[PDB]
């Protein structure tokens, strides 16, 4: 099945994304301009957070020869590794390579073992190195973010071959869009700034996560729980600012509630921006509940608010199965629907 | 009677159209040169009043000029903002008479005058590069193993903080430490841009060389208090930090 | 009788269809730039969909001999099949024939029998393969999208003859266009090298292009030609129509959707049955401009309502009645907001919209139509 | 030409969605809002042929 998390959060502009010109990212949605948080920004912010630090099993390196010279101790295995990587296909422009390698933190030792071994030639070393960095997949970060690693062919030996160096992603993160029109800064041609209301949509494929992790189940459950905790407990760059409301549902087809905010939630009062947005979401959800979700497989959902402050049921519609107020209880409630999955026993897996 | 205006840059629209303004802002020296030429020497206007000659900076005159790179006046249009000030009269019809593709709207200018009092609140945005002059151990080659000599190189390291300190109150403490020297006192300030700023420089059969210009910029905003009005008139149009000529010293005179 | 599906669907900021340079597909309609989603992409997303997976009896292959080996068993048949296909009219310059064969249907077992038949030589075996490729004729996606292949006459020794291949497809898909000005945006991405380095560190600097738009999609199914292309089997025809309607209603192109997840659903579906095909893209000749007290989707539906009412009143023939089914999600945006009841009925859910479509088509239902999997 | 032959014209738009010019009218003798009525008016000006019995010609 597919787990979909729609959260409403308040994010100050001092803790957001930027383009090459220092501008906060903006997108044209519904004909009006909105503040945007890029999907890769949320992805790396979840990756480098404290909650996901136990599952940071992947590395993205242009300088792999430095990682080769981290455990051997002997000085003279840096140039040999560089020539091995050049013969595999990765160009030698500087101490770093020209391509980005998505690796895992258990084959670096094997790479150093192959490099330090002097009983084999350069071509067989390149073949063994490709066999190493083509199955380096057993990492939850690799499973979530996906991988597309690909070598250069003009500067590669004709005998060394490459296996399937492509792992398809299991995480579909939408670009976060502000429900309101983005607040203009004070034009200077004449605690400080109000946080913007952001809608985030994360889709995780359970099946794609479990074939990306070679069938390992409790590691994937720990990955999902830590991802939810990191999504509700992060702030991209800098820096509790808890999300205003989290809806988690489980269906077989992806659905985006972004069209709730085709009409901007244009509220003059600053304190009414959040709950009105929640109301708008409920309206659209109800329509998507009725206009598309009948028969076949009914979808169930769990709603979360800080101590149940902002409900989403319009006080009569049971479109959310339960409204809970604890984030860890939300993680437990979404873990046990997939089957068993006690959160207290899932942390003992990488 | 200071000279405050606005230059307006698109930074948007169709990506397929090559936009020379976008690469114009993506380097320090380009905007520095273009705004430096924006106060030409008076004999050149009498000689060539049409901006139609290969220029030379020796023929130009030199003034401690300064600008500000901002963006995003919203209202369903992303747009980029250049705020310039110096001490001599600039010209905008002379400067961008062939560069209408650089801008997205014609420039506008009015007369502005600043006033200061004693113990009066203010609202400000500044940009100062994080610069701490330090003695460092040299670290060269990096061919597999580290190699150092006993020489201690002298440069300006970017600001670093201890692991038990967030960047926010670290830069707040920097601004609090630098406040009583320059002539003001604050109660709180907000960090909203900490990052890296990159550039390059050409220099004099000869060739051209590229070296990555490096600056740890820090743009802040919000609520200023003063200790004396006489300690602020010498701060405007001069700068308070480093990279003064590079556009890192504008005092936002918005008393509110 | 002609089945017509018009859909209004607002997508989140994404890049659903890209060119070789990464730009989203634009078009110049009404003198202005619109976001374009190609009809081929919609056709593939329909064909490679969850609901339209029971009718995917159509394969487009250059690796034909490897499927022959796959279902031929442990016997080695690649060389003889390659020689037979070479003299059949499919040249081979590598480990792939340069001829996309839409023989499609799952009678690969017949080609296997001809290939492994160690009783006839290569010429009449090539003839018996050629006369079984020409009689594909089945599976719903060939009735929807036909064939074109014409062997090769710089090869294919003249002792072997060939039969008809063209299927004369019955599905017409217009390229989906936006109702307003296309707004393409630059996105900045970095790689952010994980291990510490001497510099600031970013393994890759580059640009990506995306956009957000409200698309109008147009599908036309010629019911009689679709029945003729299936050689009877009206139940398979109705299953094709219903699966097409449901799959087009819930599917999106998979281009760049891992980072631009925009699985939004349509807000307006106008299904109309009539003898002549009508495209309402002229409704959006003028771009939709956002008004302060309404949204872009509602304005697009209003413009569609105005143009559809004008078209029905201006092209009304008493001998050819024109009807309409209007579906909105839980009646979110009614079509005739101003004065008119344009559709014969407004329908709140997709399932009974499909049921009413099948009721008009032949009175068939959605339950017993499922049996013809083919 | 403004005299002798007066040039009779008919203007058809779907439900009169587009008027033939927002300037001074009477450019077309009849602003018809239906195609079948335009066919009937054309056949009437050709000499009074109704659409029904011309269909029986072939």
């Amino acid at each position: 099945m597919l787990i979909e998390i729609h959260m409403i959060q308040n994010h100050s502009p001092a803790n957001l994304n930027r383009d090459d010109l220092g501008a906060p990212k903006t997108c044209y949605f519904g004909g009006v301009l909105r503040s945007r948080i890029s999907s890769q920004c949320i992805k790396r912010s979840i990756r480098t957070s404290n909650d996901f630090k136990a599952l940071l099993g992947g590395v993205r390196t242009r300088r792999l020869a430095d990682l080769i010279q981290q455990e051997a101790g002997e000085t003279e295995c840096w140039k040999k590794a560089q020539e091995i990587l050049n013969k595999c296909g990765f160009k030698n422009k500087d101490d770093n390579t020209k391509m980005l390698v998505f690796m895992s933190k258990d084959k670096i030792k094997d790479l150093a073992r192959i490099v330090l071994d002097n009983s084999l030639g350069l071509t067989e070393a390149a073949q063994q190195v490709a066999n190493v960095i083509a199955q380096a997949t057993l990492a939850p970060d690799i499973a979530l973010c996906g991988r597309m690693l690909e070598p250069n062919d003009k500067d590669k030996d004709k005998k060394v071959k490459w296996s399937n160096t492509t792992v398809e992603a299991a995480l579909q993160v939408a670009h976060a869009i502000s429900t309101h029109i983005a607040r203009p800064e004070i034009d200077y041609f004449v605690s400080m700034f109000a946080s913007a209301c952001f809608y985030k949509y994360f889709s995780i494929d359970w099946e794609q996560l479990v074939k990306n992790l070679k069938g390992d189940t409790n590691l994937a459950a720990h990955t999902v729980g830590a991802f939810l905790l990191a999504a509700a407990k992060t702030n991209p760059s800098g820096k509790h600012n808890y999300p205003d409301g989290i809806l988690v549902e489980f269906k077989n087809s992806p659905i985006s509630y972004a069209n709730a905010f085709v009409r901007p939630v244009s509220v003059v009062k600053e304190s009414d921006l959040v709950e009105q947005s929640i109301g708008q979401l409920s309206n659209y959800v109800n329509d998507i509940r009725l206009g598309y979700y009948d028969e076949q497989s009914p979808v169930i959902g769990f709603w979360f608010s800080p101590n149940n402050r902002y409900p989403l049921g319009y006080k009569h519609s049971k479109l959310a199965s339960r409204n809970i107020g604890n984030l860890n209880e939300l993680v437990g409630a979404v873990l046990d629907y997939i089957g068993g999955f006690k959160w207290e026993e899932v942390q003992k897996s990488k | 009677m200071i000279y405050l205006s606005r230059l307006l840059i698109d930074t948007g629209g169709n990506p397929d159209r090559p936009r020379p303004g976008r690469k114009w802002l993506d380097n320090i020296y380009n905007v520095h040169r273009r705004l430096s030429m924006a106060f030409p020497s008076g004999l050149r206007r009498e000689q060539d009043p049409h901006f139609l000659k290969p220029f030379s900076p020796n023929d130009f005159q030199k003034t401690p000029f300064l600008f500000r790179v901002d963006n995003n006046i919203d209202g369903n249009d992303k747009r980029a903002i250049i705020i310039v000030q110096s001490v001599l009269e600039p010209d905008w019809d002379y400067c961008f008479q062939n560069a209408l593709d650089f801008l997205a709207a014609p420039p506008e200018t009015k007369e502005y005058n600043p006033e200061f009092k004693a113990g009066q609140l203010l609202r400000f945005r500044l940009r100062v590069n994080a610069s701490v002059r330090r003695h460092i151990p040299e670290m060269v080659q990096q061919d597999g193993q580290t190699i150092e000599t006993g020489k201690i190189l002298h440069k300006r390291v970017s600001l670093t903080w201890d692991a038990s300190s967030t960047p926010d109150q670290a830069l707040a403490d920097w601004l609090a430490a630098k406040s009583p020297k320059l002539g003001f006192t604050l109660q709180r300030c907000e960090l909203l841009q900490l990052g890296w700023v990159y550039g390059s420089k050409p220099e004099p059969w000869r060739e051209h060389k590229y070296n990555p210009l490096r600056f740890r910029a820090a743009l802040l905003e919000g609520v200023l208090e003063v200790d004396d009005p006489k300690l602020f008139l010498k701060t405007l149009s001069s700068g308070i930090g480093k990279a003064k000529s590079f556009g890192f010293g504008l005092l936002s005179v918005l008393p509110i």
